[PDB]
RNA sequence: AACGCCUCUAAGGUCGUAUCCGUGCUGGACUGCAAUGAUAAAUAAGGGGCAAUUUGCAUUGUAUGGCUUCUAAACCAUUUAAAGUUUAUAAUUUACUUUAUAAACGACAAUGGAUGUGAUGCCAAUGUAAUUUGUAACAUAGUAAAUUGGGAGGAUCUUCGAUCACCUGAUGCCGCGCUAGUUACAUAUAAAAGCAUUAUUUAAUACAAUGACAAAGCCUAGAAUCAAUUGUAAACGACUUUU
RNA sequence: UUUAUCAUAAAAUAUAACUUAUAGUUUAUGCAUUUUAACACAGAAUAAAUGUUAUUAAUUUGAUA
């Protein structure tokens, strides 16, 4: 679409670190941003699992004592573990920084059109640019399952549904490029055709 | 004006972006009676030279455009068009002026060899 | 980076927006008045990475934060 | 050992991040985990040291002693004939968007990016170049075999 | 998917005033069994359960006028079928539309 | 293993609590979300949907100086900062599977981009902008489209989800309009004297979006609540019921 | 410094013989050949690379003013 860039910037959450992808996105969302992060069950957290076990299990014992319903609502999806981050990094008690989370839709298991729209990688927050060898990491997939997320195997089967018809839409497109490289043959005697682009590219011929 | 619908008007160096190289104009006469002082709007005499006169609104006293100017226009755009087709058709020589600047991928406003 | 936003210094940036009224004629080249513009001028560089400051004519009402202003290309050094 | 890039004397390395960007230097020795010596006589770089994070490595070793002075690296640099086989290195053509696609003046661009409509208006009408099952014929090709007689015989129309 | 005829005892959950009404539910959308429907209406709607769905539950009255109350207005309830290979569950529920099942 | 040896540990796998987390159970993004049923009065006229709407007025949103556009076709199928990825090839094989052999790339210049990853447009002008410009000659290429029945096809809080895209039976004949190149020819338009022109940057064209009127056929003919009753309910409301 | 010239050193690795080792190779357990990134300071010769002294070619080098 059309906007300050598009009206979306779709980001895959696969292989990224949870809090560096948050402070990139909470900065960009205050620029007037529109991101829509998908596959949130794949965000990697640093440290091993019994580090982040303990820390999510300490953030859920913080409940109000007078009436626990008022106290911190502890959301247990993977996409709400991440949306909780992008609220620590956003002025959410203002009418400016509340419109900045209303650009943020955040999904976990890549649905509904964010499966055909091109989604991009944030190399400032990738794991395998940041985190060393020898260093264990986690995923928010298993963290949310071990803290009570009842839809882990829901979306894993839904992934294999859209992984399966991806092979049907690539074998539509793998042979279709094979038609183009044959369609590229009949035009080499078009008029004077390709010479004006190849004299500035030529490295792909 | 034949090519681009733009007459011999007069622009500042502030409102203009000069590209890289030239177009060769080695023997052009540049018919020097086209002076800056030669081409005011002539004029608004506050009414019709009679002095202290009457007016109705919406006068058209500023844009014919000048009949002599159409003779100077057909002089240059004759001689310019014998030049500009004889160039090696590069990026900006023949049909190559005629499209509306708004740029494109992998290129610049910042730090170009423009 | 700071060599990039050092290009735009001196350019008349404008912030353009809209309003309900016209209240005014077409006085010079035809004016409808549904569109409001606050003209400005970029002044200096700001960041260490290519952000920039700009003093305007009035002062940008801050529900304009995150809305587009148009940095012009004129007045141009080459 | 899949014979990757080795830091060895003198594995020929092209630098990026530092002030020798775009220069093909030769390693001479190894000072550190993180630094090397550097000596490229033909590409115009005297004997510096260099941060190893800044220079990226190529597939070209060349033989000297590790105590070599520059004059015999210079002797060796030309003798194994790097200069002619590097400007045809199979993605050293893909260097040369640095000499052709970088800044690609606006006395270049239009011509180089107006022909992409020339090329494509002759490419999309080179579509439905179809074999896949239709073949034959896919009615309403009673009318379109007249249009498809201008692919095969082609005298004059169908048919 | 509804069966086409329903008891007047048990179209009475759909109304809060039945004496007052004109008894117009389910008068329109029970004609789907009487049009073409074999390419268009309902066989598609039973195709959808064979493929997409995972849980098929079935909707049941209770013939509460056999109970002798003053109530006369039914109780509708979704009962889940629990027999395997949900291709079965859509055919079991396509058999027992409009037909009673006892305890 | 380090540490030629031992070793529950460094990497890796395990056993495992009245704990913790979840189910089961009670409340329900007060007023979240999905499915569904009906969809008014009248039946003279009206009222209510269908609806892009066809028919104008007239506005907003916009590409805003013809288009500072974009596309809503992909880059692994457990993972690993050397880590390997592709490519053919031969066998294997649902599968780019598996295996072998050989390549390329040497974590460069480059690749963070225009492979504009079914190959974007930056326009049919054969004078292209704040309008459209005509006709022959020659060469290759040779599209885009419009009417009839069966199947397989598609659901993640949806930008329009009982429809839907392809495909066969088959109706039929655009033979309406393709385009690229070379050369010729036919006109029209376009100039806002400003010669240091900008301004509350109009706005179109077009796209799309309603809005309201006289304009345009189709379709449509239900309920809720109160009052009375109940007593599965009750401070009151509310809930369960009944004509 | 560096490039460069000098004279000797004394030679610590690189071009430059042929071992053996190693597997993959052939032919009848060995050879025959193939990669030695096993690679015998294993040798000659070269780099007089390295070592010593001395001088410098647009006399070459930055910083500090």
């Amino acid at each position: 679409m059309t906007g300050l860039t598009n009206r979306t910037v779709v980001i895959d959450g696969r292989g990224h670190l949870l809090g560096r992808l948050a402070s990139v996105v909470a900065k960009y969302l205050l620029q007037g941003g529109k991101v829509a992060v998908v596959r949130c069950e794949e965000l990697n957290l640093s440290g091993h699992f019994y580090r982040n076990k303990i820390k999510f299990l300490a953030y859920l014992r913080k409940r109000c004592n007078v009436n626990p319903a008022r106290g911190p609502f502890h959301f247990r999806a993977p996409s709400r573990i991440f949306y909780k981050a992008v609220r620590g990094m956003i002025p959410h008690k203002t009418k400016r920084g509340q419109a900045a989370l209303a650009r943020l839709r955040v999904f976990d298991g890549i649905p509904s059109p964010y499966d055909k729209r091109r989604r991009v990688v944030v190399p400032i927050a990738m794991r395998v640019l940041t985190l060393r060898s020898d260093r264990k990491y986690c995923q928010v997939g298993r963290l949310s399952h071990e803290v009570g997320w009842h839809y882990q195997d829901v979306i894993k089967s839904l992934e294999r549904k859209r992984k399966a018809k991806l092979r049907v839409t690539l074998k539509h497109n793998r042979e279709l490029k094979k038609l183009t490289v044959k369609a590229r043959e009949n035009i080499a005697k078009a008029a004077e055709p390709f010479n004006k682009i190849i004299k500035s590219y030529g490295y792909e011929v | 004006f034949a090519l681009n619908s733009c007459p011999l008007r007069r622009v500042s160096q502030r409102y203009v972006i000069g590209t890289s190289s030239k177009v060769d104009l080695g023997a052009f006469k540049v018919p020097e009676h086209l002076n800056d002082a030669y081409f005011r709007r002539l004029k608004a005499k506050k009414d019709k030279k009679t002095g202290e006169a009457d007016i109705f609104a919406a006068k058209k006293e500023r844009f014919v455009p000048n009949e002599q100017r159409k003779k100077d226009q057909k002089e240059v755009d004759a001689a310019l068009l014998k030049v500009i087709k004889a160039h090696p058709e590069g990026k900006f020589f023949a049909k190559y002026l005629q499209n509306m600047f708004a740029l494109h991928s992998s290129q610049y406003p910042h730090r170009m060899r423009f | 980076r700071k060599e990039h936003g050092s290009f735009y210094v001196g350019k008349r940036c404008v912030y353009v927006y809209k309003a309900e009224t016209k209240k005014c004629v077409p006085q010079h080249p035809e004016r409808k008045t549904r569109v409001r513009a606050v003209w400005g001028k970029v002044t200096r560089i700001h960041g260490n990475t290519g952000a920039v400051r700009a003093r305007f004519n009035r002062n940008l009402p801050g529900h304009a934060m995150g809305h587009r202003i148009r940095i012009m290309l004129y007045p141009s050094r080459i | 050992m899949p014979f990757e890039r080795f830091v060895q004397t003198g594995r020929i390395a092209k630098a990026s991040a530092g002030p020798l960007k775009g220069r093909l230097v030769a390693i001479v020795d190894v000072i550190d985990q993180n630094r090397v010596l550097v000596d490229g006589p033909l590409t115009g770089v005297p004997r510096q040291e260099y941060r190893l994070n800044n220079l990226h490595l190529t597939k070209y070793r060349i033989k000297f002693p590790y105590t070599a002075p520059t004059r015999i690296v210079r002797k060796a640099w030309t003798e194994s004939d790097l200069k002619a086989q590097w400007k045809v290195s199979p993605w050293s053509v893909k260097a040369q968007n640095i000499c052709k696609r970088s800044s690609l003046n606006d006395f270049d661009r239009f011509k180089l990016r107006y022909a992409k409509r020339q090329r494509n208006k002759l490419l999309t009408i080179a579509f439905n170049t179809l074999k896949k099952r239709t073949k034959a014929d896919g009615t309403p090709r009673v009318l379109k075999k007249d249009r498809r007689e201008r692919l095969r015989a082609e005298k004059a129309k169908g048919g | 998917v509804w069966a086409q005829h329903l008891s007047e005892e048990c179209r009475r959950r759909f109304y809060k005033n039945w004496y007052k009404s004109k008894k117009k539910a389910f008068t329109k959308a029970s004609k789907k069994w009487t049009d073409d429907l074999g390419k268009k209406s309902i066989e598609n709607d039973f195709r959808k359960m064979l493929r997409y769905c995972k849980v098929i539950r079935v909707i049941a009255h209770s013939q509460i006028r056999l109970i002798k109350q003053r109530q006369k207005k039914a109780h509708v309830m979704e009962i889940q079928l629990n027999g395997g290979s949900i291709e079965d569950k859509v055919k079991w529920a396509r058999e027992h539309l409009e037909k009673p099942i006892q305890v």
